C-alpha cells in the first residue's frame, strides 16, 4: 500500500510518515510498525512527521531499503506492530567483507554508542551499519532471545565473538554508492533519476508500450564529478545489471580485437539485460575533428554508432554516457535515433557542497569543533571530487598529527585510536591549504542565496522586475488572453558599483529560478580565443537550467559577440521561464539595433541609490558581522552625493581595516572609524557622468 | 548505413556491399539506401588515411554499375549539401538533388495528429498551443516530446494506482490520457537540440493583416503577378522582368510583414535570411553557406526571399560575395529577392545599374490611418474597443513606426495584466495610460535626410 | 623510462607496460616512476599515430591496479604540464600537483656543500661567492660544474707529472684539492643551458622590509602578514581583506625592491 522513496534523515529504522497516513493503520510518533516485503521481509520504524511527502510514497533510508532486499521503489503494506518487544540475549555479528583488517574486539565499542538511548526496532537476520574514520562496521543480528521482530534495550548484551560471518551476494552492498550519496544537483539528479526509471521500473512495458525509450543519455560537464559514480549510483538504485566500460580500454588493444572486446561487451550487455551500461570519456572515444588522424580511430566511432542503431528495441537495455565538453564529441549523435535529451549536473553550489559535505561527515567520526559551512563557504569553484580528495587529506593529516607520533605500532593497527581520534579545525584548513584550485575556475550555475531583503531601495524598478520575472511564470494564460507575448530584455545603465550586480542574485533567488553570471571579460576571451561555439554552449547549457535566468554585464565591450547574441536570442525560450538582463555602465557607445522589439528593449534607467536607499545598502553591509548600532546610518548616508554601493562597501571595508588594524596593534571599534571614513581626505565620486544620463533620458524623454 | 561500411576493417566491407547490391539487383525492382554519405565521402583535410577512398572507390563505379538492364534505384540522404565532394555530385550518377526543410506550423500540427492516433489525447486537446511555438524542433522532436509525453501520462498510473502485474493491463492504457499539464510540462524538456537552421515556410498571412502604402501594395503586387500570370506578354515584347526593388527609410514598420503578404500572394515560400548569422558565417569565412542557401531558395520554387540591414555590410567582403552570387538570374523560377535596409546614403554604389536590385522606393512611417488599420488587424494582437478611436490614439503619435506602436501597446497590455492581477484574493484606463506618458524615443528627425535621398532621384 | 617503452613494436610494448606495471604490484609497497611524460602523453595532432594512444591510454586507468589492497604508488615527471593531455589530468586518473621548479642561490650553497663532499675542497675557497653569479642555472649544472672543475683539477696534475699507469695513484688526487680558479675555468664553459625562466625565490632584503614611507608601513605590513596568524579576526569585524594595491609614481624607486622586502619581511616566496 505504501511506496518508497529516498530520504535525507539517514537515521535507520526510521519511516517518514505523511500524517494523513497515521490513523489508516493506528500509528504513532514513538512507536514502530511491520511492512510488507519480498521473500517475506518485515521492516520495523518508527515514525517521522514529514507530510511534504506523499500519504502512499514515504521518504526512507537507502539502508532500510537495502534491509528490505527489493529492487527498489516498489510498494508495500504496513502492518501495526502491537507486539512490540525489548527483550535482551541478542547475538550480533558482523560481515567480512567490511572487516578491512580491524584488530580484534570491536563488538563493545562500535555497538555501545550505536545502541545506547536509540530503542532501535530491529528484525532477525536485519542488515544496518554505522560509519566513522573512513570504514565502520555492518552488524547483523545472527538471533534473538525475543520474537524474531525485536527493539533494542539498555540490558540487551552480546558475545563478543570477534569473528565475522561470511557474505552473502543476496544483500546490496553499502559501498555501492545511492541517491543521497550523491549531492551534487538535487533537481538535477531528479532529472536524471526520473528520465529513463521505466525500463528500471518495468522492462515489459517498453516491452508492451510502443513508446520508445529515452535512448541514451549523457552526462557532459565539469571533468570526473561522481558521473561514473552518478550511473553506478543509479544502476545500484534500479538494482539491475552493470559493468563498466571504460573509455581508454576501447583504445587499449590493437586493431579489430579492440572492436570485438566492445563489441562483445555489448552483447553480453544484452545477454544481462535488464541492465544499465555507462561509457565514460567520449572525446576519448569521438573528438571527430581534424585531430582524427589515423582511420582506427574512426573504426573506434564504428560501431558504437552502429550498435546505438543495432540496438534491437525489443532490447532495453539503455546506454550511459558522460565528458567533459558536448561539442568535443562528434556530431552525429545529437540528434534522435542517437543519444537522447543530455544534461549537466555541473558545479555544485554551496548548499549541494554542504551536502557534499554532510555525506562526507558519516564516516569521518569528527569532533564537534568543526561546522564545516566555513568549508561550504570558500569551495566556490571547486568540484566536490576535490573536496572529497580535502576530506582524505584531512583525514591523512588527523592521522599524521597524532598515531604517527604516538607509536601505538610496530604491526598491530588500532582503527579504535583512529576513531579517537577525530579531524580538528586548523586540520580543515591546513586540508585548504593543498591544491585544491585544480578545478578549473569557469562560471558557476547556482540556485541563488541572496534574498530580495539584502537590497533596499528603487522600489518601483523592484515591483517592474517582480512582475516581470514572475507574472510571465505566474499568468502566461493572462499573458496570451490579450493576445500579448512577455518580454525578455531588459536595460541596466547608469554609474557602476550601484548594486546591479547585487540585485541579479535576489531577483531569480525571489522568483526562485537559477542563476549564471555571465561577464564580458571571459566573453573576451573566448571571442579573441575564437571560441564562440563555447558561447553558444553555455548558452544552451543554462537552457536547460530551466527555470533559470540570464544576467550579462557590462555590453559595452563589444566585434562579433553582439552578432552572436542576436542570432542565439531569436531561437528564444519563452516557455522554460528564462529572463535576459542587458547590463552596462555606458549605453551610448552601443549599437542601436540591439534596442528595437524583438530584442532586449524595455527602457528603465537605473539610478544612484538615494540616501535611504544608502541606508539600507549600508544596513545590509554590516549584517555580515554583530556591529554596534551606535552610529545613526542616515548621517553616514548624508554627506554621500554620488556615492554609490561600492563606494559605501569600500568605506565600510576601509572601517573595519582600520578597526581590525587597532585591534590587534595593541600589546600581547565603530565610532572613530566611522568618523574617520566620513571625515577622510578622499571623496572620489564620478560625478559628471549625471548630466549625461539625464541627457539620455531625456533623449527618451 | 555508413557505420555498417566502417563495422569490420577493408576489404571484406567491400565484398558485403557489394553481395548486399546483386541480391538487391536479384530482387529487382529494389531501393536502395544509404545514409551520412559525407562522412562516406568527405573531400576535406580529413584523408587521414585511403580507405575512405576506397570505399567511395567501386560505389562510383555501382551508380555506372546498371545499364539500363537492373531496375534498382539508389537512395542517399545526408543532411549537408554542401559537405558532399562534387564527385558524388556528378551528373548522371545524382541529378536530382532535393532538399526536405523545417516542417511548416500546418506541418507540425498534422505531425501532432498523426503521432496522437495510438496514445489518444483526451478532450482538452488542441494540439495548435503545441504547434506555434515549435520553430527550431523538428518532426523528430515532436515524436520525442509526444513519447514522453506519454510517459508522463504512464508515471501517473501503474504506481499511483498500484494495479501493477507482469501483463500490462491495456484497458487502464485505455482508460488513460494526457493533459494540458502534461503537454507543456513535455515542452518544457530539453527540446531546442533541434539547431536554428533558417526557416522555409508558406505564410498565411496578407494584406488583411497590414494596413499601408497602398499603391506600393498595388505595384509590388504587379511586379510579382503579371511577369508569373503572363510570362508570354513579357515574351511578346521579349524583355525579362526585373526581380530586384530597395527598401529603405525608418525601420520597424512591417517589412517583414510585408515580405509575407508579397509570398501569400504568390503563395510563395517564405525565406528571410538577415545580418547577423551571415556575418557570423562570414567571420568563419563559410560564403559556401550562403550560396547553399540561395541555390536550396533556388529549388523552393515558388519563394520570395526576405533581407534586411544592409547598412551593416554596406561599408566589407560581405556585398562583394552576395553580389557575384546574386547573378544567378533565375527569374523563370518565381523566385523573388529584395533589399531592406534604413540608410540608403552608405550603400555601395554597384547595385543601382541593372541587372540585379534595382527598383530604389522608399518606405517612410505608417499613416495614422494606415496605423488604424495595422491596429484594426491587430485586435488578435491586441483587442481595441471604440470608447477611445484608433484615430484618437493617432493624435500625437505621427512620429510612431509600427513596432513603436506595437510596444506602447505591449506596455499598456502589460499595465493591464498587472493592474488586473494586483487585486489579492479593461481597455479604456489602459490607452488612457498609453496616451499619458510622454516617451518619444523615436528618431524622427530623419525625415529631411531621407527626402534628400528621394528628391535626388526625383 | 619513455623511450623504451615506446622504442618497442606494437602489442609487446603493451606487454612492456604490463611488466613494467605488475613486476611489484606483489612487492608491495613499490615506487614507479614514468619520466619525462611530454615525449610519451602530449596531446598532439603532431604525434601523427595510435601508438602512443594505445601506449597512453590503459596506462591512466590500469595505474588504478590498485583495488583499495595494493600499494603502488606513480611519481610523474615532465618538462611542462600544459603540454601532459588534461583527460590524463583529470582526476582519479591523476589527481593534484607540485612543482619542485628551480633552486635558489641559497640553496645553492648547499647543494655546492653536499656535492663537494668527496672532491677533498681546499682552505683557499670560499664558496659563497661560487653560487651567486650562477642565478638561472639547474642544480644539474652545478653538478656539472664542480664535476669538470674535478676533472680540470686533476688534468692539470696526474699526466703532465707523467703518473698515469694501468694502476690508480691514489695518494696523488687524495693530496689533489680543487680550488678557486678551477671554478672560473668551469664558470668559463657553457653552463646557461639551464635557461632563463621565472624563478621562485625567498627573499633576504631588509632594509625596509617594515612596509612603505609613512602609513604606507602601517597599510603595507597589516595587508602582508595579519592574515597568515589572525585569519578568523577579518571575518568576526566583518569582511574579507583586500586584494590588490597599487604602486604609481616615478619609475627606478627601488619599488620593486621593496616589494622583494615585503616579501622577506612576511617569510613568505
Ligand atoms: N556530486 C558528487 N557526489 C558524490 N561523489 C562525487 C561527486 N562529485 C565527485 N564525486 C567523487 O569524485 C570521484 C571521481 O568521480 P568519477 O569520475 O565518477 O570517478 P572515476 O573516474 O574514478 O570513476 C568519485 O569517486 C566520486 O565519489
Amino acid at each position: 500500500r505504501l511506496i518508497v522513496d529516498e530520504a535525507i534523515n539517514e537515521d535507520n529504522s526510521v519511516v517518514s510518515l505523511s500524517q494523513p497516513k497515521m490513523d489508516e493503520l493506528q500509528l504513532f510518533r514513538g512507536d514502530t510498525v511491520l511492512l510488507k516485503g519480498k521473500k517475506r521481509r518485515e521492516a520495523v520504524c518508527i515514525v517521522l512527521s514529514d507530510d511534504t511527502c506523499s500519504d502512499e510514497k514515504i521518504r526512507m533510508n537507502r539502508v532500510v531499503r537495502n534491509n528490505l532486499r527489493v529492487r527498489l521503489g516498489d510498494v508495500i503494506s504496513i502492518q501495526p506492530c502491537p507486539d512490540v518487544k525489548y527483550g535482551k540475549r541478542i547475538h550480533v555479528l558482523p560481515i567480512d567483507d567490511t572487516v578491512e583488517g580491524i584488530t580484534g574486539n570491536l563488538f563493545e565499542v562500535y555497538l555501545k554508542p550505536y545502541f545506547l538511548e536509540a530503542y532501535r526496532p530491529i528484525r532477525k537476520g536485519d542488515i544496518f551499519l554505522v560509519r566513522g574514520g573512513m570504514r565502520a562496521v555492518e552488524f547483523k543480528v545472527v538471533e534473538t532471545d525475543p520474537s524474531p521482530y525485536c527493539i533494542v534495550a539498555p540490558d540487551t548484551v552480546i558475545h563478543c565473538e570477534g569473528e565475522p560471518i561470511k557474505r552473502e551476494d543476496e544483500e546490496e552492498s553499502l559501498n555501492e554508492v545511492g541517491y543521497d550519496d550523491i549531492g551534487g544537483c538535487r533537481k538535477q539528479l531528479a532529472q536524471i533519476k526520473e528520465m529513463v526509471e521505466l525500463p528500471l521500473r518495468h522492462p515489459a512495458l517498453f516491452k508492451a508500450i510502443g513508446v520508445k525509450p529515452p535512448r541514451g543519455i549523457l552526462l557532459y560537464g565539469p571533468p570526473g564529478t561522481g558521473k561514473t559514480l552518478i550511473a553506478r549510483a543509479v544502476a545500484n538504485e534500479t538494482g539491475a545489471f552493470f559493468f563498466l566500460i571504460n573509455g581508454p580500454e576501447i583504445m587499449s588493444k590493437l586493431a579489430g580485437e579492440s572492436e570485438s572486446n566492445l563489441r562483445k561487451a555489448f552483447e553480453e550487455a544484452e545477454k544481462n539485460a535488464p541492465a544499465i551500461i555507462f561509457i565514460d570519456e567520449l572525446d576519448a572515444i569521438a573528438p571527430k575533428r581534424e585531430k582524427t588522424h589515423g582511420e582506427v580511430e574512426r573504426r573506434i566511432v564504428s560501431q558504437l554508432l552502429t550498435l546505438m542503431d543495432g540496438l534491437k528495441q525489443r532490447a532495453h537495455v539503455i546506454v550511459m554516457a558522460a565528458t567533459n565538453r558536448p561539442n568535443s564529441i562528434d556530431p552525429a549523435l545529437r540528434r534522435f535515433g542517437r543519444f537522447d535529451r543530455e544534461v549537466d549536473i555541473g558545479i555544485p553550489d554551496a548548499t549541494g557542497r554542504l551536502e557534499i559535505l554532510q555525506i562526507h561527515t558519516k564516516n569521518m567520526k569528527l569532533a564537534d569543533d568543526v561546522d564545516l559551512e566555513q568549508v561550504a563557504n570558500e569551495t566556490h569553484g571547486h568540484v566536490g571530487a576535490d573536496l572529497a580528495a580535502l576530506c582524505s587529506e584531512a583525514a591523512l593529516q588527523a592521522i599524521r598529527k597524532k598515531m604517527d607520533l604516538i607509536d601505538l605500532e610496530d604491526e598491530t593497527i588500532d582503527a579504535e585510536v583512529m576513531n579517537s581520534l577525530a579531524v580538528t579545525m586548523d586540520d580543515f584548513r591546513w586540508a585548504l591549504s593543498q591544491s585544491n584550485p585544480s578545478a578549473p575556475r569557469e562560471t558557476v550555475v547556482e540556485v541563488p542565496q541572496v534574498t530580495w531583503e539584502d537590497i533596499g531601495g528603487l522600489e518601483d524598478v523592484k515591483r517592474e522586475l517582480q512582475e516581470l520575472v514572475q507574472y510571465p511564470v505566474e499568468h502566461p494564460d493572462k499573458f496570451l488572453k490579450f493576445g500579448m507575448t512577455p518580454s525578455k530584455g531588459v536595460l541596466f545603465y547608469g554609474p557602476p558599483g550601484c548594486g546591479k550586480t547585487l540585485l541579479a542574485k535576489a531577483i531569480a533567488n525571489e522568483c526562485q529560478a537559477n542563476f549564471i553570471s555571465i561577464k564580458g571579460p571571459e566573453l573576451l576571451t573566448m571571442w579573441f580565443g575564437e571560441s564562440e561555439a563555447n558561447v553558444r554552449e553555455i548558452f544552451d547549457k543554462a537552457r536547460q537550467a530551466a527555470p533559470c535566468v540570464l544576467f550579462f554585464d557590462e555590453l559595452d565591450s563589444i566585434d562579433r559577440v553582439i552578432n552572436q547574441i542576436l542570432t542565439e536570442m531569436d531561437g528564444m525560450s519563452t516557455k522554460k521561464n528564462v529572463f535576459i538582463i542587458g547590463a552596462t555602465n555606458r549605453p551610448d557607445i552601443i549599437d542601436p539595433a540591439i534596442l528595437r522589439p524583438g530584442r532586449l528593449d524595455q527602457l528603465i534607467y537605473i539610478p544612484l541609490p538615494d540616501e535611504k536607499s544608502r541606508v539600507a545598502i549600508l544596513k545590509a553591509n554590516l549584517r555580515k558581522s554583530p556591529v554596534a548600532k551606535d552610529v545613526d546610518l542616515e548621517f553616514l548616508a548624508k554627506m554621500t552625493n554620488g556615492f554609490s554601493g561600492a563606494d559605501l562597501t569600500e568605506i565600510c571595508q576601509r572601517a573595519c581595516k582600520l578597526a581590525i588594524r587597532e585591534s590587534i596593534e595593541s600589546e600581547i571599534i565603530r565610532r572613530d572609524h566611522f568618523e574617520e571614513a566620513m571625515r577622510f581626505a578622499r571623496r572620489s565620486v564620478s560625478d559628471n557622468d549625471i548630466r549625461k544620463y539625464e541627457m539620455f533620458a531625456q533623449t527618451l524623454q | 548505413n555508413g557505420p555498417e561500411i566502417m563495422s569490420k576493417l577493408a576489404g571484406e566491407s567491400e565484398s558485403n556491399l557489394r553481395k548486399a547490391f546483386e541480391e538487391a539487383e536479384k530482387n529487382a525492382p529494389a531501393i536502395i539506401f544509404i545514409d551520412e554519405l559525407d562522412a562516406i565521402a568527405p573531400k576535406r583535410e580529413k584523408t587521414h588515411g585511403e580507405v575512405e577512398r576506397r570505399i567511395v572507390s567501386q560505389l562510383l563505379t555501382l551508380m555506372d554499375g546498371l545499364k539500363q538492364r537492373a531496375h534498382v534505384i539508389v537512395m542517399a540522404a545526408t543532411n549537408r549539401p554542401n559537405s558532399i565532394d562534387p564527385a558524388l555530385r556528378r551528373f548522371g550518377r545524382f541529378d536530382r538533388e532535393v532538399d526536405i526543410g523545417i516542417p511548416d506550423a500546418t506541418g507540425r500540427l498534422e505531425i501532432l495528429q498523426i503521432h496522437t492516433k495510438n496514445m489518444k489525447l483526451a478532450d482538452d486537446v488542441d494540439l495548435e498551443q503545441v504547434a506555434n511555438e515549435t520553430h527550431g524542433h523538428v518532426g523528430a522532436d515532436l515524436a520525442a516530446l509526444c513519447s514522453e509525453a506519454a510517459l508522463q501520462a504512464i508515471r501517473k498510473k501503474m504506481d499511483l494506482i498500484d494495479l501493477e502485474d507482469e501483463t500490462i493491463d491495456a484497458e487502464v492504457m485505455n482508460s488513460l490520457a494526457v493533459t494540458m499539464d502534461d503537454f507543456r510540462w513535455a515542452l518544457s524538456q530539453s527540446n531546442p537540440s533541434a539547431p536554428r537552421e533558417t526557416v522555409v515556410e508558406v505564410p498565411q498571412v496578407t494584406w488583411e493583416d497590414i494596413g499601408g502604402l497602398e499603391d506600393v501594395k498595388r505595384e509590388l503586387q504587379e511586379l510579382v503577378q503579371y511577369p508569373v500570370e503572363h510570362p508570354d506578354k513579357f515574351l511578346k515584347f521579349g524583355m525579362t522582368p526585373s526581380k530586384g526593388v530597395l527598401f529603405y527609410g525608418p525601420p520597424g514598420c512591417g517589412k517583414t510583414l510585408l515580405a509575407k503578404a508579397i509570398a501569400n500572394e504568390c503563395q510563395a515560400n517564405f525565406i528571410s535570411i538577415k545580418g547577423p548569422e551571415l556575418l557570423t558565417m562570414w567571420f568563419g569565412e563559410s560564403e559556401a553557406n550562403v550560396r547553399e542557401i540561395f541555390d536550396k531558395a533556388r529549388q523552393a520554387a515558388p519563394c520570395v526571399l526576405f533581407f534586411d540591414e544592409l547598412d551593416s555590410i554596406a561599408k566589407d567582403r560581405v556585398i562583394n560575395q552576395i553580389l557575384t552570387e546574386m547573378d544567378g538570374m533565375s527569374t523563370k523560377k518565381n523566385v523573388f529577392i529584395i533589399g531592406a535596409t534604413n540608410r540608403p546614403d552608405i550603400i555601395d554604389p554597384a547595385i543601382l545599374r541593372p541587372g540585379r536590385l534595382d527598383q530604389l522606393i522608399y518606405i517612410p512611417l505608417p499613416d495614422e490611418k494606415s496605423r488604424v488599420a495595422i491596429l484594426k488587424a491587430n485586435l488578435r494582437k491586441s483587442p481595441v474597443a471604440k470608447d477611445v478611436d484608433l484615430e484618437f490614439l493617432a493624435k500625437m503619435t505621427n512620429g510612431f513606426s509600427g513596432a513603436d506602436l506595437t510596444e506602447i501597446c505591449q506596455r499598456a497590455c502589460k499595465l493591464a495584466i498587472r493592474e488586473s492581477i494586483e487585486s489579492e484574493i479593461i481597455r479604456r484606463d489602459h490607452f488612457e495610460e498609453a496616451m499619458r506618458f510622454a516617451r518619444r524615443s523615436v528618431s524622427d528627425n530623419d525625415i529631411r535626410k531621407y527626402e534628400m535621398f528621394a528628391q535626388t532621384l526625383q
